[PDB]
């Protein structure tokens, strides 16, 4: 979807790069699918039962995984996305894995529209819409 | 000795008295040291049973509640 180029071009880039390797004696040029690759990392988290969330972007797509993640999920994880980069590279989808404590360290809030955070009793914030 | 309000009720009393030993309570919570004050607090009040622990350490201008009858001891 995103490469526009003609049998002529494609047949002078294919040149170029046998040009910059001199040990190969051809290289060939293959069209690949991104909803497939995207549906192959979605399908491998679901697989591993990780807790996700997706975003997407013009020409990328970036799956955020946080929290208070436990070890075997830690491991799990950490194969996975290890396995699928040898695959697809990092150019198109990128994993950001995220280890942190619980929200706000535990003080109580409201998190409507009109949210704020509870200090200590008697003691309000209203720093943002929660 | 001022005579310049008369009070409409019960907690218009109470409040007024009240406020006049401020100086004195002052001077008393200049000198004690809180955590005994506090201890002491809790304990009149059956709370919890009487000793509970905390998870969280939350300061609630604390020096306008206590009770003379907290403040005296710890002085």
């Amino acid at each position: 979807q995103r490469n526009t180029m003609s049998k002529k071009e494609l047949e002078v880039l294919s040149q170029k790069l046998r040009a910059l390797m001199p040990y190969a004696d051809s290289v060939n040029i293959t069209l690949m699918d991104d909803v497939t690759a995207a549906g192959q990392a979605e399908a491998g988290l679901k697989q591993q039962a990780l807790p996700y969330s997706r975003r997407n972007h013009k020409g990328g797509v970036t799956f955020v995984i946080q929290g208070a993640l436990d070890d075997v999920e830690i491991l799990r994880a950490r194969q996975f996305v290890d396995s699928y980069y040898r695959t697809w590279g990092g150019r198109y989808v990128q994993f950001a894995i995220e280890l942190k404590d619980d929200w706000l360290k535990g003080r109580s809030f409201q998190y409507g529209a009109e949210g704020y955070i509870k200090m200590s009793p008697g003691h309000w914030y209203f720093p943002s819409p929660l | 000795e001022d005579e310049d309000v008369t009070f409409n009720d019960i907690s218009s009393l109470s409040k007024h008295v009240d406020e006049g030993l401020d100086g004195y309570r002052d001077y008393l919570i200049k000198y004690s040291d809180r955590e005994l004050v506090q201890f002491f607090e809790n304990a009149q009040l059956k709370r919890q049973y009487g000793e509970e622990t905390e998870t969280v350490k939350r300061d609630k201008d604390e020096i306008e509640k206590p009770s003379i009858f907290a403040l005296l001891p710890a002085y």
